RNA sequence: AAACUCCAGUUGACACAAAAUAGACUACGAAAGUGGCUUUAACAUAUCUGAACACACAAUAGCUAAGACCCAAACUGGGAUUAGAUACCCCACUAUGCUUAGCCCUAAACCUCAACAGUUAAAUCAACAAAACUGCUCGCCAGAACACUACGAGCCACAGCUUAAAACUCAAA
């Protein structure tokens, strides 16, 4: 189906960032994806703090990936996503604009 | 201006100040107020404890802990300890719901301390540990 | 439970006492019964329970003026149910 | 009735006439009922689509000197 | 017409040979999923 | 007789009141418009007697903060403070 | 649910009381209340509707019937021997104009 | 604890008006139900009871705001007597 | 009072535990049950009824192995208490509450309403509960106690669970 993946990556510089969003997406491809688009919502300071790999981070960069996978592909491309020391946190969802806007007529 | 109720953050820059200090480097007075005993320290903005004051410290005992006045005296108390140590303006951070909530304050201003800011910091689990059975008194 | 119908229709003393007594003044400090009560800022003497655990009655001190002690008196006696209430439901 | 479909419409267009009604005359005439006669005269003195009907009435009611503020 | 459209939307996926090219572009690149309601029922877009 | 009445639907009939986010897609990523929902002192989920949604759109709301919320995207604790001078569509005072 | 015959339909939630009906039933009723007084029978008027009290108390002076548009207390009809005296008369009509 | 501070729960002092600042935090958590929250969080409620209290609270509302409902419609007709005397 | 003082406050790191607010919602499931987030599977039947025993499930408690252990806690200790103390208050800590694989098969397992279809005209109707009924089917009941009992039979249960009488006795229940 078509799904979205939520990134929040390391505060790095753009080379790095380009590397580790080239090697997310290479999975997401080894793996059986169709990419979409990648979409960046940018860097900024996080909710909260959160601890990944052994290091605090206070700030991240916000990225989507739009694609379409197998069902069998998001439970490997997760654990992908957890071996990665670069991702503070990576998260499938299913793309919200598959769901469909159901209408309403009001209030009863 | 309007004044707003709400504190500054650290990111957008703000006019307000303090003896010429910005909000988050003012020190900060942490009030511990349990049932039976209420506990202050102050402390710098970067965690260094300047003073400290319990109403066990300043010889209240037992059931004398916790009371009005016992709080207060021990807020004074921190509040003589910390003035010895170049603190003026103070932000409040209270914890718990016992008898010296508020008279821990009274006693940090009757010292001579200014309260610029108050903040609860209260426990609340989101269920998470299951407490005790009620008292069948 | 058809609610619209139900709508429609000694030691151990002295610590029960004391009890109460710092329970009602904790319910008192806030605004948890009412606002209007906590602008107030009564103040409780002692509470007695009777013998037979009828009645409790809460001795709270008045002030010299009389229309806020008749204020006062007017909405503690239209808060009493709200705070047995809230005693009950805190498993005081 | 029919013309009722007609009144909605105006109560919705038009809105309540700023005149005030007089229940008490038995051959009160408001500004919708006025609105009503022509749009039924011209229903049957042309053809029927309930847009061109409605326009036509309130250049109509114009005409005679009626304000009709949408 | 759903298939049609899925063809004429295939020409923008990414894929090996540009993902040099859309990763560059992506990183000098912002959206913004961000905006407000009103008590009126409009959209207040940033 | 042709002055007897009729049999149709009521055609004065007001059409039904509809929520300020009715026929809008709530998002989870949308932190602005969720914001507009917690308390801003303690980040707590306005209910629908405040808020004055729907069912159906509240319960939209509140899945799209728990989701917000534990994806990295809002705080839990407490309002984001970029987002307290949006427009103001709950009806609680805290007389601040 | 008795007066749904009688209704003509309802107006935007309001009922409207059929006025060809009305018409027979009237009728009838004045017809009967005629053929009594007549027969120089009683004609007691009641009512507790407050607004019109004094119409109807004038009315039926006029007319030279009773009235009774006061506290109906319990006991006037099925208790008069006890409560007028032992030979008191009865009405022969009773007209309601609110029941 | 993961949270920046002095975000959520925190008061500023007006003119040095302390009392009025923690009056209205204490407003600020109760009617965010927080103090509640604190006060039936020292002892256990277990389920089932809580179910109970539940369902009392909230047919409790509905009651009174029904007969208030009720009350303030009938008070439309408590004025002077337009036909005394009859 | 005992207890701790390898104690307490701020700060930082940190669960095999349970899931504030939303929920003033009343939804999903055959019931029991189900209220933190994501994803994958996935919620039978184009007549109805149809079982103590057939076939699959059943809150909490309880039992086997292994494991985890913050908090809570049957028992077990200690502290304080009249004149036979507080069983009830305080502290410490078990089985247990959790996970994996098996058992045990009971609840005020209740909406105390058997399943489907239909009706609101009647006299509405012993009472109360929850307005009164009709058609059809299965299950069950024929005074109280003896008796959620004895015996027989069956069961991963070995006192357990299901089914379940008789003698004597009474004019009541
Ligand atoms: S009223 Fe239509 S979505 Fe809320
Ligand atoms: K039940
Ligand atoms: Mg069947
Ligand atoms: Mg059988
Ligand atoms: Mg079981
Ligand atoms: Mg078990
Ligand atoms: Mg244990
Ligand atoms: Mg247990
Ligand atoms: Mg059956
Ligand atoms: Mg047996």
């Amino acid at each position: 189906p078509r799904y979205e993946l939520a990134l929040i990556l390391k505060a790095m510089q753009r080379p790095e960032t380009a590397a580790t969003l080239k090697r997310t997406i290479e999975a997401l491809m080894d793996r059986g994806a169709i990419v979409r688009d990648l979409e960046n919502l940018g860097e900024r300071a996080l909710p909260y703090r959160i601890s990944a790999h052994s290091q605090q981070h206070n700030r991240g960069g916000y990225f989507l990936v739009d694609f379409y996978a197998p069902t069998a592909a998001v439970e490997s491309m997760v654990e992908h996503l957890s071996r990665d020391i670069d991702v503070i946190r990576g998260n499938i969802v299913k793309h919200p604009l598959t769901q469909e806007l159901k209408e309403c007529e009001g209030i009863v | 201006t309007k004044f707003s109720i709400y504190p500054p953050i650290p990111g957008e820059e703000s006019s307000l100040r303090w003896a010429g200090k910005k909000f988050e480097e003012i020190p900060i007075a942490h009030i511990k107020a349990s049932h039976n005993n209420t506990q202050i320290q102050v402390v710098s903005a970067s965690n260094e404890p300047l003073a400290f004051a319990s109403c066990g410290t300043e010889g209240f005992r037992n059931a004398k802990k916790g009371t009005g006045i016992a709080a207060q005296t021990a807020g004074i108390a921190a509040a003589a300890r910390a003035k010895q140590k170049g603190v003026i303006h103070i932000r409040v951070v209270v914890k718990g719901l016992g008898p010296g909530r508020l008279s821990a304050m009274h006693g940090l201003i009757m010292g001579g301390l200014e309260v610029i800011s108050i903040t609860d910091n209260t426990p609340i689990p989101h269920n998470g540990c299951r407490p005790r059975k009620a008292r069948k008194l | 439970k058809n609610w619209l119908k139900k709508f429609a229709s000694h030691a151990r003393l002295r610590a029960l006492n004391g009890l109460l007594y710092k329970a009602l003044t904790d319910l008192l400090c806030t605004p948890e019964v009412s606002q209007e009560l906590y602008d107030l800022n009564v103040e409780l003497s002692k509470v007695s329970l009777t013998p037979d655990f009828s009645a409790c009655r809460a001795y709270w001190k008045t002030t010299l003026s009389a229309e806020q002690n008749a204020h006062m008196e007017a909405v503690l006696q239209r808060s009493a149910a709200h705070m047995r209430h809230l005693l009950m439901s805190q498993q005081t | 009735y029919h013309e009722d479909r007609i009144r909605a419409k105006f109560y919705s267009v038009y809105g309540s006439g700023q005149r005030a009604f007089d229940l008490f005359n038995p051959n009160f005439k408001s500004t919708c009922q006025r609105f009503v006669e022509k749009y039924t005269e011209l229903q049957k003195l042309g053809e029927t689509d309930e847009e061109k009907l409605f326009v036509e009435t309130g250049k109509a009611l114009l005409a005679e000197g009626v304000i009709l503020r949408r | 017409r759903e298939v049609l459209q899925l063809q004429e939307e295939v020409k923008n996926f990414i894929t090996r040979e540009n993902l040099e090219a859309r990763v560059e572009a992506a990183l000098d690149s912002r959206k913004n999923y961000n905006w407000a309601i009103t008590r009126e029922g409009l959209v207040v877009r940033p | 007789n042709e002055d007897l009445p009729i049999s149709m639907e009521n055609p004065y009939k007001e059409p039904l009141k509809k929520c300020i986010l009715c026929g809008k897609h709530v998002d989870y990523k949308n932190v602005q418009l969720l914001s507009q929902f917690v308390s801003p002192f303690t980040g707590c989920i306005y209910g629908r007697h405040i808020t004055g949604l729907c069912g159906k759109k509240q319960k939209e709301i509140t899945k799209a903060i728990k989701r917000a919320q534990i994806m990295g995207f809002m705080p839990v604790t407490y309002k984001d403070p970029a987002y307290l001078k949006d427009p103001k569509v709950c009806n609680i005072r805290y007389r601040e | 649910r008795f007066m749904e015959p009688y209704i003509f339909g309802s107006r935007l939630d309001h009922d409207i009381i059929d006025l060809e009906q009305t018409a027979t039933h009237l009728q009838l009723a004045l017809n009967f209340t005629a053929h009594m007084a007549y027969r120089k029978g009683i004609i007691l008027f009641i009512s507790r509707n407050r607004q019109f009290s004094y119409l109807i108390e004038n009315m039926a002076r006029d007319c030279g019937e009773y009235a009774h548009t006061r506290y109906f207390r319990g006991g006037m009809l099925t208790n008069a021997r006890l409560l007028f005296g032992p030979t008191v008369r009865l009405p022969d009509l009773i007209i309601f104009l609110h029941t | 604890a993961k949270h920046l501070k002095f975000i959520a729960r925190t008061v500023m002092v007006q003119e040095g008006n302390v009392e009025s600042a923690y009056r209205t935090l204490n407003r600020i958590l109760t009617m965010d139900g927080l103090i509640e929250d604190i006060k039936h969080r020292r002892y256990y409620e277990k389920p089932c009871r809580r179910r109970q209290r539940e369902s009392y609270e909230r047919c409790r509302r509905i009651y009174n705001m029904e007969m208030a409902r009720k009350i303030n419609f009938l008070m439309r007709k408590n004025r002077a007597d337009p036909w005394q005397g009859c």
